[PDB]
């Protein structure tokens, strides 16, 4: 959904934040 | 109102200090290093953000009748299967852009609406997991600097 | 010191949501327009202040026992003959100076003693000045971006 | 004299942004 894909993209790119430190 | 300009006078002095001291990179509260390595994790969050995607900003379609439903949906989604300090930055920079947002299509009134809940949120669903981790200052030796 | 009473994480919200209203130009309520108007006022005048002459941390000798007469004798002779936004700028930008300076000798317990210093040459010296000419909403209009 | 000088570089600072404005 529309809102389904927002958290998406903020899970993955907060995710990609936290292994880079 | 009795001692409102008095005490007005004292929020700018106290308001630009405080920006100075942290513009010139002093962290004189505890606090103070919290917000500003939340600030600066902030700012990166977004730039890595809209560089693959469009801006933050702009995926999301908000009425005030509406934005609490959709607010509690996003969140809740976002840490539907865990919590970590990326997602919790993600989480700040989430509201942030909502207020954005709300401003920029004159819906001003949603502003401390939105403070309010990411509060609530904050204090009932991430302050446990913020303290098995470390606390607020684990995440400053994370991401500060 | 400065905002040592700030440290809840409903604050913390508070803060960030503030932050990245601003860093987007916008205020929500009028004092946030004062003090980012303020603010920016302050970066501006420092840039130009130290192309002209070094920065304004350089020059200054500080103890606590000479801080007080040194803040009162500068601050004097820049209002001696009169007031205007651009001199309350510079009176801004000078306590910023000194709190900086402050901070960067090892003198944190100065940076309280400056804040009420500045508050107390506000209300008492400047305020009637400020309201005889348009207050603070009018410094907005002629400063704010 | 020390504080006078930055007194006057304040001074002079503050008017020509006051005039820019």
């Amino acid at each position: 959904g529309t809102m389904e894909n927002l958290s998406r993209r903020l899970k993955v790119t907060g995710d990609l934040f936290d292994i880079m430190s | 109102p009795l001692g409102s300009m008095s005490q007005s006078n004292r929020e700018l002095v106290v308001d630009f200090l405080s920006y100075k001291l942290s513009q010139k990179g002093y962290s004189w509260s505890q606090m103070a290093a919290v917000k500003q390595a939340l600030r600066e994790a902030g700012d990166e969050f977004e730039l890595r953000y809209r560089r693959a995607f469009s801006d933050l900003t702009s995926q999301l379609h908000i009425t005030p009748g509406t934005a609490y439903q959709s607010f509690e949906q996003v969140v809740n989604e976002l840490f539907r299967d865990g919590v970590n300090w990326g997602r919790i930055v993600a989480f700040f920079s989430f509201g942030g852009a909502l207020c954005v947002e709300s401003v920029d299509k004159e819906m001003q009134v949603l502003v401390s609406r939105i403070a309010a809940w990411m509060a609530t949120y904050l204090n009932d669903h991430l302050e446990p997991w913020i303290q098995e981790n470390g606390g607020w200052d684990t995440f400053v030796e994370l991401y500060g600097n």
